[PDB]
RNA sequence: AAAUUAUAUUAUAUUAUAUUUAUUCAUAUAAUUAAUAGGAUAAUAUUUGUAGUUUUUGAUACCAUGAUAAGGAUUAUAAAUUGAAAGUGUUAAUAUCAUAAUCAAAAUUUAUUAUUUAUAUUAAAUAUGUAUGUGUAGAUAAAAUA
């Protein structure tokens, strides 16, 4: 069993035109 | 890796062993099955109560075989040795002359081992008896190369 | 026939329906699968080849 | 087997009737044993 | 691997591991050029009112990375860690950007980084030709420019050995040749600068143009010379070989010292986790999920803490 | 923003062990000759521990001078155990060292500190399928000598196995 | 697909002796009709065994892979197990 | 040693008559039956087609 | 020999992976006369439902 | 309201309404391991159940892939030839699980009141009123309500 990473914000309604590196950023729970 | 899993190469050398079982088996089996279904006399000598008395003996021989091959040969002839997909012989999930699946031999065109020619999709290819008759005339040529340009004697 | 497409001159198959494999007199006069292709498939066709060129312990 | 044996006759010839004469060893690929295993005669396999 | 002296050929263990490593063959199968099927395009990672970072994912069969930095205003390029089979899509890019190739910064020079270096100097020069692509790199990995060919001869690369690497030839930094009287394609190379392990966030940065600087990191460890770029505007840390998603680089290649790597790691703990640290190899990652989800650092930490005065950290099996 | 490392203020010595990928190593279930403890299988942990008390020993390799491998024939030959062995008492070993084992008081010295802590003969899993890890823990009598932890409870001979059924041996 | 090569293979009033049957009737019984050799006991007998008189006159045990018989007639008396069932 | 049909093996069917005429006894033989020898237990054995 | 209980066992069996360990506690059927006799060892019944 | 892009060709379909079958599904299963060994026409080794036991089948992930649609320009000044046909550029939406600790779905085979879709069977009925599909297919040789 594998735990999913988990961010405060919610990814509902999130742009998948974002740069690599920002959704990088984004997924890690450390926006620029 | 690393070539196979070793239950597929134990599928293989059963195989393989079915196909050694069937040249142990298979002269045996057609003279016995010859011998045992004929009506007709089998020699002047040996006739009447003699050819029943034969026919019954050489049948109680024939059922007598535990583990005789009477398998036909196109029953297990789809194997591939290289992946464990499982084709079928007569369609196009099969290529006859490396035996191996359509799987198996598009990795093999796409790894650059085998020298094949690639050909338009919709003709013959180059072969003049597949251009002119099709798949049945080059199996009568193959045929008529195999046995029947000998006279026998 | 020389008219027709597939014109070889020896009679390739016999005009007879039913022409099976329980009939005797077929089976008399049929190839035997002794050192056919079937012989080259049974000893050539390994999932590996260096297994039948040599045993893997006696090259080691 | 001894309840089988009624509607099923029993036709047991023996072990004499698997092993072919040397003869037919060549008719047979080198075989002389009718066994569901292969048989090879050698003591290094054996 | 290492030269075979008679020691190592009345060796009875090395045929030994010859054989367990290898099976039958006793050879090791190289690393081989990636064919033209399988092969993705270069993408574009990140677009910035200053910069544009380009990149393309799994370029060798060591799995690494190439990225391009792309200055929107004087509309020059910089490769770094220069190693790519195919270095025509980027030559290519390049022309149909209508950019210029001007530096190619090296983290450190082993063959997941230099295999193609001078193939992407000779191909981006051929179509420069239609001033010369420079080198900035760290001379410790001089140690590792002279094994080049070595590596080369373990890993498969036969067609790459006989070539005299541009670090190797003249720079402005050699003696030079006293030709007879009666060519400087290969006899001086001006464009070169040669990076110091003295950085500074003062005046260790290179003019990128438009104001945007990149500070290199001397970080060793897993090499003699292993040099980070820093972009603190944008944000990103080319790590190259020292920090990965997940694990850090390996320690069981020559030249390479743990606590080395130990140092190396502990200073990097002053930049935000906001920074999205770019490695050679894999998938990007963030410098605060390496703070919070890598065991590398977690032991390091923990073996700083409490008290070893030599923390030795690297990984023994990963990329090169 | 800068995220301190998770660390601890009491970390076990355990923890500081090496991995060359830093994570958790393989656990290889052992081969099918565990399955069923039997007279060939009874005796492989009494044969590692006097095995491990010869060899060398430290990181200077101090070779062990006294060889406690003679009496591994000695023992199985009796059919006692090293199971068996620690439940042996005190005036039981006395009469197994000096007329059976004819232990000189060298080999007596090396092979005691074995019985005092009493080892639990367990082999332990590990990431080949070859096992030749005991579990150095000390047992209790309440568990069979066996130490009682990860598994070990009163009959266990090999991790991930059965028990020893002895109504069988 | 080729033509009745498929790997995993009725009443009839006027075809009763020839549909799934053989097709001679000087040919003898099959081999699971009999018995080879030195036998311990089956659990099943094949599907191509043929009813004979002695199935429905001794009545032992018939196991058909699963299928009991245990209602004897003489109208099943020379058909193999297939359209028995 | 001949090869393929089994006109070309005199000796081999020879040897094999003799050898099955020898192994097997005859009051095994009397109990193969053939399909008619059991459908005359049926009440309609005998029908056209 | 497993002991009835109702905590899983983690096993770790990685970073970010382990191995949860429990077994669901089986009860016995019921005691009514038709469940009584069941011919479990046929798996082919033809007793009538009624 | 023009230029024609348009393929066009012909046939079929259903619980009429019930029955048998090719596959599907249910519930009963069998199958298990590892390694070599040279023999006639050869100047002399008698030899092969022997050297193997704790043997191998054990890392399915969140990387930056790639497919879809759309618009551009160049060449015919010849009546000869079997044959006057070929190469070169840009935007939107969709999408991206390969450096990690396992294991038999349909790896995979076989069978039973039972689940389907197909396989062929398969019929009465004028007292009144009556019953229009999407598709599935084979080789491809007509054309102007916008
Ligand atoms: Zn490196
Ligand atoms: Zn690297
Ligand atoms: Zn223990």
């Amino acid at each position: 069993v594998t735990k999913h990473a988990q961010i405060d914000f919610p990814n509902t309604l999130l742009d998948t035109k974002h740069s690599t590196v920002e959704q990088t950023a984004m997924q890690y729970n450390d926006p620029m | 890796g690393q070539d196979v899993p070793k239950r597929h190469t134990h599928f293989v050398l059963e195989s393989r062993l079915m196909y050694e079982k069937s040249f142990r088996d298979c002269w045996l089996h057609s003279v016995c099955r010859a011998i045992s279904q004929l009506d007709e006399p089998l020699s002047k000598t040996v006739v009447g109560t003699h050819q029943k008395m034969l026919q019954r003996k050489v049948t109680c021989f024939q059922y007598n075989q535990y583990g005789l091959f009477k398998t036909p040969y196109y029953r297990l002839a789809n194997v591939d040795r290289y992946h464990a997909v499982q084709g079928v012989a007569g369609t196009r999930e099969w290529v006859p002359y490396v035996n191996v699946s359509y799987w198996t031999m598009n990795k093999m065109v796409r790894g650059g081992n085998l020298l094949v020619h690639r050909v338009h999709y919709t003709g013959w290819g180059t072969d003049s008896h597949l251009k002119k008759g099709g798949w049945e005339h080059r199996w009568n040529k193959v045929l008529q190369r195999n046995v029947l340009q000998y006279s026998r004697i | 026939s020389p008219e027709f497409k597939t014109f070889t001159g020896y009679p390739m198959r016999d005009m007879r329906p039913g022409y099976g494999q329980n009939l005797p007199d077929y089976i008399m006069k049929k190839r035997l699968p002794n050192n056919t292709h079937y012989e080259l498939f049974a000893r050539r066709d390994i999932p590996n080849e260096d297994n039948a060129m040599y045993g893997k312990y006696l090259y080691d | 087997r001894r309840e089988l044996e009624k509607y099923m006759p029993d036709i047991t010839i023996g072990p004499k009737a698997l092993v072919t004469p040397v003869s037919l060893m060549n008719a047979r690929n080198g075989h002389r044993v009718t066994h569901d295993l292969l048989h090879s005669y050698d003591p290094h396999i054996g | 691997s290492y030269t075979p002296n008679l020691t190592s050929l009345t060796n009875q263990v090395n045929r030994s591991e010859r054989l367990r490593k290898w099976g039958s063959a006793g050879v090791p199968p190289g690393v081989p050029r990636i064919p033209r099927l399988e092969a993705k395009g270069i993408a574009i990672l990140h677009e910035s009112p200053k910069v544009i970072l380009a990149g393309r994912s799994r370029c060798n069969n060591f799995d690494s990375n190439q990225y391009m930095l792309i200055n929107k205003a004087t509309k020059r390029c910089l490769l770094v860690d220069a190693s790519d089979d195919w270095p025509d899509d980027w030559a290519a890019f390049i022309g149909a950007s209508d950019l210029t190739l001007t530096h190619v910064f090296l983290t450190h020079c082993h063959i997941d980084n230099i295999i193609n270096l001078n193939a992407f100097l000779t191909i981006c020069g051929s179509r420069q030709k239609q001033d010369e692509i420079g080198v900035m790199w760290c001379p410790a990995e001089e140690c590792w420019v002279q094994n080049f060919k070595r590596s080369c001869e373990r890993y498969g690369r036969f067609e790459e050995m006989h070539q005299v690497l541009p670090m190797m030839c003249r720079s402005l930094y050699t003696p030079q040749h006293l030709v007879d009287p009666v060519r400087n394609a290969r006899h001086l190379r001006r464009n070169d600068v040669l990076l110091s392990a003295a950085t500074n966030r003062a005046t260790s940065f290179i003019d990128f143009g438009n104001g945007v600087l990149l500070y290199y990191i001397f970080s060793p460890g897993h090499s003699p010379g292993h040099m980070m770029l820093h972009i603190p505007t944008e944000r990103i840390l080319f790590s190259g070989d020292l920090l990965f998603f997940n694990k850090v680089g390996r320690v069981d290649l020559p030249w390479a010292t743990g606590v080395r790597l130990a140092e190396s790691l502990r200073l990097l703990e002053a930049l935000p986790d906001n920074t999205v640290v770019v490695p050679g190899h894999g998938r990007m990652t963030t410098l605060g999920r390496e703070r919070r989800e890598n065991k590398a650092l977690q032991q390091c930490y923990q073996r700083q803490e409490i008290g070893k005065q030599e923390v030795s950290v690297g990984f023994n099996e990963g990329y090169l | 923003k800068v995220s301190k490392v998770p660390t601890r203020s009491v970390i076990p010595a355990d923890a500081l062990r090496y991995h060359p990928r830093y994570s958790v190593p393989r656990k290889m279930v052992l081969s099918n000759t565990f399955n069923v403890v039997g007279e060939n299988n009874r005796y492989t942990s009494l044969k590692l521990i006097l095995e491990k008390l010869s060899g060398h020993v430290g990181r200077r390799q101090y070779k062990m001078l006294c060889n406690l491998e003679k009496h591994y024939d000695k023992l199985k030959d009796e059919g006692i155990d090293w199971h068996e062995l620690k439940w042996l008492s005190r005036e039981e070993l006395i009469v197994l060292f000096d007329k059976v084992l004819h232990l000189t008081r060298t080999e007596r010295a090396a092979l005691l500190p074995a019985i005092e802590a009493k080892v639990c003969g367990v082999l332990r899993q590990t990431d080949s399928r070859h096992s030749t890890v005991v579990c150095m823990n000390r047992g209790n009598a309440n568990h069979g000598w066996r130490c009682g932890r990860n598994g070990h409870t009163n009959d266990v001979y090999f991790e991930g196995k059965a028990k020893a059924n002895t109504a069988a041996l | 697909y080729p033509f009745l090569r498929r790997p995993h293979i009725n009443p009839s009033a006027p075809y009763f002796w020839s549909f799934m049957t053989a097709k001679s009737q000087m040919a003898f019984l099959p081999e699971e009709n009999y018995i080879t050799g030195d036998w311990t006991g089956k659990f099943f007998v094949s599907k191509r065994q043929v009813y004979t008189l002695q199935h429905a006159t001794s009545g032992a045990k018939v196991r058909v892979k699963i299928f009991e018989f245990n209602s004897p007639s003489r109208w099943n008396i020379g058909k193999e197990m297939n359209t028995l069932t | 040693s001949p090869h393929g049909y089994i006109r070309h093996f005199e000796n081999e069917v020879r040897d094999l008559l003799q050898y099955v005429d020898g192994v097997t006894p005859w009051k095994q033989a009397q109990k193969i039956r053939t399909y008619w020898e059991v459908r005359s237990h049926h009440p309609m054995p005998q029908f056209n087609r | 020999g497993h002991m009835p209980t109702d905590v899983p066992r983690l096993v770790k069996t990685g970073n970010t992976r382990h191995n949860r360990l429990i077994f669901p506690l089986q009860f016995p059927p019921a005691t009514h006369k038709f469940n009584r006799a069941f011919v479990d060892a046929g798996y082919q019944r033809q007793r009538a439902i009624t």
